[PDB]
């Protein structure tokens, strides 16, 4: 049972500041320790809990691993080839002119994120779209970019990393003190970037959903946190972000950021449903990193 | 609280809590018997009319208190000083932190000039009598006056205030004797005296 | 140039409605936030409440439902109401004015600011004692010179009550050599200070010392002339 | 500790080693495959 408060502050609330019992090393005496999870990690009862534990038996994440994407060359064995198509205009579909042939494909560092594709490959020439059945409104629109999107993020919160021991041997990284100031994670996207892309797809769109036709866009339909948010890790943290102000267009036949909110959580079942939940654990310092913007994923809705 | 620094050197003065979140300490000068008035706002923001040897420690480091250093310190800067903490995390602080004090060293010694005035003629057909014994000009503020019936000490009556020093070295101390028409005709002389550090002033009084 | 100025009863009875009024020279009323702070004797400086117009005003949380500011446009001069006083509220009132600050912590647009105020420009201050007793006009006596070339010559202001009183000489022409000394509180509850200027022997004149004796609470104005 | 605990309780879990295992130091012959 977690007794939980707010953080201290002077509003809306986001983080909580909660004290539980705990096992010791001994199976004796009991501990009076404090966490600090944000509000996606936890739930009340009629006081709270963790969010997983009235479903997934939960397991934490190591310390030492990165869940830094690397790069990943898939190969295949004697008696087999992977033929790599090399024509700039290709839908992945249909037959190829310059095929050529190779052992070991390109370094595919997997990304695992939601609507933004990220550190991908640049496409060639004209931006790429691609799609399974393109009068079929139930297949997604695979996006590729020409010219990459730059894309920052930071998580400027001085957070502490508590080492409440839960022995003998295992022990628990939990969240401490808060040093600095109480801010959220952001994602900065620059103005100018992102209109000129933005206006590169839709003369693509035009090529398929006619000539002088309108295309507009609006946020997620609605439904589970992972298809409306742009989930993704960098620095061990699992953003959730806001894509409102990415996706409010409307484009007709013919100088700052774009900041975007984020919210965070140790908690997770990754995959849909696969490997259980993971508490990631804290991270300290301000954390940042630049990523690229090389897709998109889109859907369409069911003259314009 | 209070902070002592010899004349030409520096000072540095601590107040309110420690640093929760980025500040904006705001602090004051409140002169010995004046109004208070704005030193430094925005953590080291000086305003017209204050000289750039004030300077408070930067709103921007989490984990410690407001300082305030003051360079070249001199005999002016004897007086009283708060601070304004404004915290990010802190609710608004209304009352401002314990104040701390500057103490101008090297001073160094003055004598009293005290004075002792008999009973006026309009008092005393109102049928009372008072002795007034003022005390000027004395560095430290620290007296015990006592008065005397000629060779004899008076034990009750005297009314003595408490020293306030007046934006100098200057401390004032006024020492009082109640006595009546009939009381002030009967004895010979009346003394004040003033123990003020080790000597000893005297000064008498006689009827006509 | 900005001069600031409060005014007040300086003796209110216990559980009544103190009415202060800080009339305002040099500007007007309406452009600029206005302050009132308190006082104790050896405390620090308690802050009350800022008011400007436009309705933009606020109260210390710890004196909420007891304080009333308000600003007259027509007369330029700000006013307190402070209801259901105490002793606790016995203090040293001041009138200043205030500007305010935005301090930038965060990414301005996510709300990460907050305003700060600082009073620059202060007032002198007006004295309010609360006290369930009765105002007493004080007893002005002269104190007469008695002897190296130079002289000492006095006033005395006895037995009165509340603070302050205001002592001058020849109605504002006498500043060189003038101390005036802090009040002693006797037994029975009465203020009793001293004024002396050095003069001068060369006084035969005659050189008329007139000390102007003044005392709000009272409505009390008393000239006395020291003669030798 | 300021009674007594596992000089291990502080460090590492602990298992408790079979009862039907030997410790008795076997011959063991190490080999390589073909082509070595
Ligand atoms: C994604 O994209 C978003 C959107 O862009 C972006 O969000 C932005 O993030 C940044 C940082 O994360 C954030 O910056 C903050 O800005 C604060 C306000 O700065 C702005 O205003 C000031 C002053 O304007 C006021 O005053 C004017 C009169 O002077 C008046 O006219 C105005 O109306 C207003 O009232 C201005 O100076 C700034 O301009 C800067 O930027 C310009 C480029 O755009 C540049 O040309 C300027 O020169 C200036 O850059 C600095 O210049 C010198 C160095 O060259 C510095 O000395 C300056 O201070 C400038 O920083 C802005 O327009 C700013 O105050 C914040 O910095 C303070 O706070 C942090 C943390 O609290 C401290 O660590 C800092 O030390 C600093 O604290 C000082 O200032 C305060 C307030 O004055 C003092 O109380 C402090 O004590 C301290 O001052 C004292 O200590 C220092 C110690 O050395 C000493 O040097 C001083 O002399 C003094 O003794 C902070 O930087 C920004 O607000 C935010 N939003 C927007 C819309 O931009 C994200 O970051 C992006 N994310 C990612 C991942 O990329
Ligand atoms: C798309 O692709 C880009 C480019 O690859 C990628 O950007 C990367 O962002 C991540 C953040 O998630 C960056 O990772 C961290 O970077 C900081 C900064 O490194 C500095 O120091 C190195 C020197 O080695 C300099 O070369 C560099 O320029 C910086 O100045 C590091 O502090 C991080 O190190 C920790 O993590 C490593 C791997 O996870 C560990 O090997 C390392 O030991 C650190 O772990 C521990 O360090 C401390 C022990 O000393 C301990 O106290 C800590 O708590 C921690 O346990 C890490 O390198 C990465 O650098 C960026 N890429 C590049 C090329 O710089 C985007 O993230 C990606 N987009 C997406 C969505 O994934
Ligand atoms: C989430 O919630 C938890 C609540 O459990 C917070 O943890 C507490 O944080 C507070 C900070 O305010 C801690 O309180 C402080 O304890 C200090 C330690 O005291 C030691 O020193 C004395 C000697 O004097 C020993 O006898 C004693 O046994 C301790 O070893 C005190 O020094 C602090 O006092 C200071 O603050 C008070 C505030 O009124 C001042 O008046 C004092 O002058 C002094 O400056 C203070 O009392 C508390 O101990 C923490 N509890 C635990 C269990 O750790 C988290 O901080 C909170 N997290 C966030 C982000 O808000
Ligand atoms: C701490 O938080 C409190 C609020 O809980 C802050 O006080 C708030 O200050 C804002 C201005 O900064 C006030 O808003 C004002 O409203 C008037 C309308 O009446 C408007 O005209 C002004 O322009 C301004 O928008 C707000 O009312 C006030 N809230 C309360 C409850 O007093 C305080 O500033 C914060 N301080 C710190 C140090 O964090
Ligand atoms: C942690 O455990 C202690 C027991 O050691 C809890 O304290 C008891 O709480 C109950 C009600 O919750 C009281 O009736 C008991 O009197 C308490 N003391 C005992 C049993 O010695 C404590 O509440 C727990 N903390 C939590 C759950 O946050
Ligand atoms: C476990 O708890 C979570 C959170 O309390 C439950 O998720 C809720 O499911 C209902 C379905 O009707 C939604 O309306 C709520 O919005 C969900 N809550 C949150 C926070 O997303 C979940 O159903 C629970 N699982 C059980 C009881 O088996
Ligand atoms: C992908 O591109 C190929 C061309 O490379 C498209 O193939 C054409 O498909 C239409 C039917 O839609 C046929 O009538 C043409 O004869 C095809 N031409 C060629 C050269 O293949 C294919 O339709 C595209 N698919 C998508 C989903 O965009
Ligand atoms: C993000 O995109 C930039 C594109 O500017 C990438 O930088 C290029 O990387 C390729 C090879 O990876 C080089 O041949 C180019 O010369 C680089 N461009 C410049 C201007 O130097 C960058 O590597 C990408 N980062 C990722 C995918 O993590
Ligand atoms: C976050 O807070 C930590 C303290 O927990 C800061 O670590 C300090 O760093 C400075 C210099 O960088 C050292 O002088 C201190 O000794 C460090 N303190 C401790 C306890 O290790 C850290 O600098 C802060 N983060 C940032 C970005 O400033
Ligand atoms: C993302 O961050 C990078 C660096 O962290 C920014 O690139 C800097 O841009 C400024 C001008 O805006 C240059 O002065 C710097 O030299 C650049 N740094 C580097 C390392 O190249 C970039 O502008 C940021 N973009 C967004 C959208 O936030
Ligand atoms: C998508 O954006 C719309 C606004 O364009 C959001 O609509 C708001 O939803 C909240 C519900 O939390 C309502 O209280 C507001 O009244 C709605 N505004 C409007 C203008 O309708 C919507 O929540 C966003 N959805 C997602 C998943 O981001
Ligand atoms: C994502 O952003 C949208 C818009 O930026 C948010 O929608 C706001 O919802 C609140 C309801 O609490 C409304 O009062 C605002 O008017 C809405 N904004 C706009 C522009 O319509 C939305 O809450 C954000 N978060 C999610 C999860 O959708
Ligand atoms: C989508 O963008 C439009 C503008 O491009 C936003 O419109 C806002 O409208 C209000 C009044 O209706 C204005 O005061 C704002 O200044 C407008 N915003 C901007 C950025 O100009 C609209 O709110 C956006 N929708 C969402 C969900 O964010
Ligand atoms: C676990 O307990 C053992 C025994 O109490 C600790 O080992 C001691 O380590 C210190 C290191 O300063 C030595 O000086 C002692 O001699 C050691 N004790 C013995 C009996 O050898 C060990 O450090 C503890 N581990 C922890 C607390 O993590
Ligand atoms: C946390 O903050 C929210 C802000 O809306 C508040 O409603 C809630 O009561 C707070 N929780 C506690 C335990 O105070
Ligand atoms: C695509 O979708 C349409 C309508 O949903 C369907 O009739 C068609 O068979 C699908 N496949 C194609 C066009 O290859
Ligand atoms: C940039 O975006 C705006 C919408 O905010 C749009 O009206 C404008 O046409 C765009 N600029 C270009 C050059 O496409
Ligand atoms: C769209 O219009 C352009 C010129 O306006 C033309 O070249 C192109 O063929 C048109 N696309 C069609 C008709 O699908």
């Amino acid at each position: 049972t977690l007794q939980c408060t707010n953080v201290t502050n002077n509003m809306r609330g986001e983080m909580k500041n909660c004290s539980f019992n705990m096992t010791t090393e001994l199976r004796d005496k009991k501990q009076k320790v404090y966490s600090l999870f944000w509000r996606l990690d936890v739930v009340q009862i009629n006081e709270y809990r963790l969010i997983n534990c009235n479903t997934s038996a939960c397991t934490q994440a190591c310390p030492k691993v990165s869940f830094e994407p690397i790069p990943i060359h898939y190969c295949a064995p004697a008696g087999f080839a992977i033929l790599k198509c090399k024509d700039k205009k290709f839908n992945g579909t249909g037959p190829c002119p310059s095929v050529s042939t190779v052992q070991c494909t390109h370094g595919i560092k997997p990304v695992v994120s939601t609507q933004l594709l990220l550190n991908g490959s640049l496409a060639e020439e004209e931006v790429m779209i691609r799609s399974e059945n393109i009068t079929n409104n139930a297949k997604n629109i695979l996006v590729q970019f020409n010219t990459p999107v730059q894309i920052n993020c930071t998580r400027p919160m001085n957070m502490t990393r508590k080492s409440i021991r839960i022995g003998p041997g295992q022990a628990f990284y939990a969240l401490g003190d808060i040093i600095g100031d109480i801010r959220q994670a952001h994602c900065n996207v620059s103005k100018a970037t992102w209109n000129e892309t933005l206006g590169k797809v839709v003369k693509q769109l035009r090529k398929h959903f006619g000539n002088n036709t309108i295309i507009r866009f609006a946020n997620s339909s609605g439904g589970d946190l992972e298809v409306t948010t742009h989930s993704f890790n960098c620095g061990g943290e699992f953003f959730y972000c806001n894509t409102s102000g990415l996706f409010n267009s409307t484009w007709i036949s013919n100088n700052d950021s774009i900041t975007l909110p984020c919210r965070m959580k140790q908690i997770i079942n990754m995959w849909q449903r696969i490997g259980q939940c993971m508490y990631a654990p804290p991270i300290q310092g301000v954390i940042r990193c630049v990523s690229n913007i090389t897709g998109l994923i889109l859907t369409r809705d069911g003259t314009t | 609280t209070f902070v002592s620094v010899a004349p030409g050197q520096t000072a540095r003065i601590t107040c309110g809590e420690e640093s929760l979140g980025s500040r904006s300490v705001i602090w004051y000068q409140q002169r010995p018997g004046q109004a208070p008035s704005l030193i430094i706002y925005n953590n080291n923001d000086r305003p017209s009319g204050i000289p750039d040897r004030f300077s408070g420690s930067p709103g921007s480091t989490f984990g410690t208190t407001a300082t305030l250093t003051i360079t070249s310190v001199e005999a002016g800067d004897e007086a009283d000083y708060y601070c304004h903490i404004w915290d990010s995390r802190r609710p608004t602080n209304w009352v401002f932190g314990e104040g701390t004090t500057l103490i101008v060293l090297s001073q160094p010694k003055a004598a009293p000039s005290v004075t002792l005035f008999p009973p006026s003629s309009e008092e005393l057909q109102a049928n009372k009598a008072t002795l007034v014994c003022l005390i000027s000009d004395f560095y430290p503020g620290a007296v015990t006056v006592a008065w005397k019936a000629d060779s004899s000490p008076v034990k009750a009556g005297v009314e003595t205030t408490t020293p306030s020093k007046q934006s100098n070295n200057k401390y004032a101390a006024s020492s009082y004797l109640s006595l009546t028409p009939e009381q002030w005709k009967s004895h010979k002389s009346y003394s004040c005296q003033v123990t003020h550090e080790g000597s000893t002033v005297e000064k008498t009084v006689a009827p006509t | 140039q900005v001069h600031l100025q409060e005014s007040g009863p300086g003796l209110v009875k216990p559980s009544e409605t103190l009415s202060l009024t800080c009339n305002v020279s040099g500007t007007l009323v309406r452009d600029n936030y206005w302050s009132w702070i308190r006082q104790p004797l050896g405390k620090q400086p308690e802050w009350i409440g800022y008011v400007h117009d436009s309705g933009d005003t606020n109260y210390n949380p710890s004196l909420k439902s007891r304080v009333h500011l308000s600003l007259d446009k027509s007369k330029n001069l700000v006013s307190l109401r402070l209801t259901g006083v105490t002793a606790a509220d016995s203090a040293i009132y001041y009138c200043a004015t205030t500007k305010h600050g935005r301090r930038i912590y965060g990414v301005v647009a996510f709300k990460e600011w907050f305003t700060y105020f600082y009073m620059d420009v202060w007032g002198k201050g007006t004295s309010v004692t609360v006290s369930s007793a009765s105002t007493k006009g004080p007893s002005v006596f002269p104190l007469a010179p008695s002897s190296g070339g130079t002289a000492a010559l006095g006033c005395l202001v006895k037995d009165y009550f509340p603070e302050p009183v205001t002592v001058s000489w020849n109605s504002g022409a006498l500043t060189s050599g003038v101390h005036t000394f802090p009040a002693v509180l006797q037994s029975s509850g009465l203020y009793s200070l001293s004024s002396v200027v050095t003069v001068p022997s060369s006084s035969l004149g005659t050189q008329t010392y007139i000390c102007n004796v003044n005392h709000k609470p009272s409505n009390t104005k008393v000239d006395k002339r020291v003669e030798p």
